[PDB]
């Protein structure tokens, strides 16, 4: 909108074409990380840490 | 952020602010009743014995 | 149930206690008596009241 | 068959002994049984609940 | 390894007699720690003027009626264990009491010393019935430290000054800490010694002990 | 452990899965947190093959309620043990008993 | 108001001792031995391990290959380990140990200050003839129990993943009973003595444990004696 336009304008940050939907910790639950598995489908090529 | 400075301030808005608690199986009117909140450590509702 | 528990033990009378037939000026000194260890907090007694 | 283990203990038959409030550091009327109760935590955990 | 000292003490004054001290922040279960330790000094040892042995005129023994007067015997006695009073350089002075004509013998009736002070001259000995009513005794005040039974001795001797001490611990928050205690001290006296001075020489008496571990 | 017990606790501990039972008898050969390897008692062993029993110990995972199921070796370096004797311990087990 | 003293303080155990307050008047060893015990059996100084970094180890929820304890167990045996400092309010002692058998509590390296009170106390087996553990045990000092989710808060890039923290239970104290019995001394009235039977896990003497106690009493009726 105009306001956020020139707010834009001002601090001068390229606003993305993509959305945060990374999954990040529940509220207040607090714990070490034992283990990750990546599942990916048949035929994407796996990424580096999979 | 929990800022430390927060605490404080929520002193204020608890003051003079009731809160009201229920229970499950609400009956006669007294089922919901208006307290004065006690900011507490815990995650745990403290309740009036008497009540 | 605990708190008139409490005041049950409180206002009783056994027989023969510590402190039985003395008499106290005001409920203060009977209060310093028992927590002082001097009388039991049930003995018949006289004290006077307003 | 229990009295009889707790004259092996060394304890009173009673299964009642003298407290102290850790505050006033003074006695308890009157024995309060004490004793190893089995005890159970069961998962209603206040933080899941709240 | 720093520890925790007070701050703030407010100090509401009820009346002259007693009176409640707040004490806020204090480490954990310091509260009874204190609260307790004093109010343990504070009930039993304590330095004060009470009255203890009471010869009285004209009928020697209690179980009797003094012509003229309406309070029983028994109940002059507990009468004399509520005078309030303090000695300057005397550790024991025997008083007078001399009264006659109908009307209340009050405390201020008696025979005024160079170290008595009587801190409550109003306060009611005994009343002085019908006719002249002859009344005196020669009453024996001595000095001690502590509540001692007319059982243990003949009056009960209240020497403390303190009537009713009780110290409540509350849950005081320091700005980043979770539980701290709070010191609420409400005492009272028979106003031969102010709480303010009382709670110092309490303690300070408290920590006399403590003079060889320092 | 329970203190005050009834007696089942062994079986309610060794019936369920939670636990590790030794095969056969034998000695240890090896404990680790991780496994347990038994040597087969002769009298107890199949004549071809021979063999050993290697018993692979579960570690920290979930359970469906999200509460923790991992086992601990209850035996030690060279130990004897006979069939039927419990090998490791399971969540809310100890020495084969049955702690909740 | 005679005040009291000391008197012999019988060490029986290298665990416990009975240090006995001898001139105590009427109802002081009652006033004080509660008093002393709230303020022993709570804030003493106290050494307990709180960071140990081990070998290969990212977490305290794996297995070292190696070893029949589990890194989480190995974590609470070093909750256990006694020990002493002296002019270092943290010290860093290095674990290093290797070959079949129990990794004592002697295993680990001598520093200047560190004492280690039991010697014998296992902080784990090792199965196999060559599995080697090293581990960096950081030992700080301090009062009372801080547990290991209050430490996480300071933080500020604690980033070694390797680090694992553990609560801190700090304290010699562990139970405190007082009884006063009545002290004849040659001529006087009636006196009571003061028989304070302490139990230890060997980190402060007993004299020294009971001076501090009655240190902070007097230190915190400071204010209290005025207005």
């Amino acid at each position: 909108t105009p306001e956020e336009k020139l707010l834009r304008a001002i601090f001068g940050e390229k606003a993305s074409d993509v959305k945060d939907s990374s999954l990040r910790v529940p509220n207040g639950v607090s714990g070490t990380v034992i283990d990750v598995q990546v599942f990916t489908r048949d035929g994407v090529e796996k990424d580096k840490r999979a | 952020r929990e800022e430390a400075v927060v605490w404080d301030i929520l002193d204020e808005v608890i003051r003079e602010h009731p809160v009201l608690l229920n229970r499950a199986p609400t009956l006669h009117r007294l089922g919901i009743q208006a307290f004065e909140p006690v900011l507490i450590e815990g995650k745990a509702i403290q309740l009036h014995p008497l009540v | 149930q605990d708190v008139v528990l409490g005041l049950y033990y409180m206002t009783r009378d056994c027989v023969n206690a510590k402190g039985e037939g003395m008499v106290l000026t005001g409920p203060k000194e009977a209060e310093r008596l028992y927590r002082s260890g001097l009388a039991s907090l049930h003995a018949r007694v006289k004290v006077r009241i307003t | 068959e229990i009295k009889e283990l707790l004259k092996l203990g060394d304890l009173p038959t009673s299964g009642q002994i003298r407290l102290y409030d850790g505050r006033t550091g003074e006695q308890f009327e009157r024995p309060v049984t004490v004793g190893y109760m089995y005890m159970l935590k069961l998962n209603h955990l206040v933080d899941d609940k709240m | 390894t720093e520890f925790l000292k007070p701050r703030l003490v407010d100090i509401e004054q009820v009346s002259s007699t007693h009176a409640k001290v707040t004490l806020e922040p204090l480490e954990r279960g310091f509260g009874h720690t204190l609260g307790n330790a004093l109010r343990r000094i504070l009930l039993s040892s304590m330095p004060g003027c009470a009255v203890t042995e009471v010869e009285i005129d004209g009928v020697l023994h209690e179980y009797s009626t003094k012509e003229g007067v309406q309070e029983d015997i028994l109940e002059i006695l507990l009468n004399l264990k509520g005078l309030a009073v303090r000695v300057q350089g005397k550790d024991e002075v025997i008083l007078t009491l001399n009264k006659s004509g109908i009307g209340p013998v009050t405390a201020a009736d008696i025979t005024h010393d160079g170290d008595v002070e009587i801190v409550k001259p109003q306060h009611v000995i005994c009343h002085l019935t019908d006719e002249n009513a002859s009344i005196s005794m020669r009453i024996k005040v001595q000095r001690g430290r502590g509540y001692v039974p007319a059982s243990t001795r003949l009056v009960d001797a209240c020497y403390s000054p303190v009537e009713r001490i009780a110290y409540n611990v509350e849950a005081a928050r320091v700005e980043q800490r979770t539980d701290l205690d709070k010191l609420v001290i409400e005492m009272e006296t028979n106003g031969t010694i102010d709480p303010e001075e009382a709670i110092r020489r309490a303690a300070t008496i408290l920590a006399e002990q403590l003079e060889a571990f320092v | 452990k329970p203190l005050v017990g009834t007696g089942m606790e062994r079986a309610v501990a060794v019936d369920s899965g939670v636990t590790a039972v030794a095969k056969r008898g034998g000695v240890v050969q090896y404990v680790d947190a991780s496994r347990i390897v038994i040597k087969v008692n002769e009298d107890e062993m199949y004549p071809g093959e021979a063999g050993i029993d290697i018993y692979n110990l579960t570690k920290y995972t979930r359970s469906n309620q999200n509460t923790c199921i991992n086992q601990m070796p209850c035996v030690s370096l060279g130990e004897p043990v006979e069939r039927g004797d419990v090998l490791a311990d399971g969540p809310s087990t100890d020495l084969g008993e049955l702690a909740l």
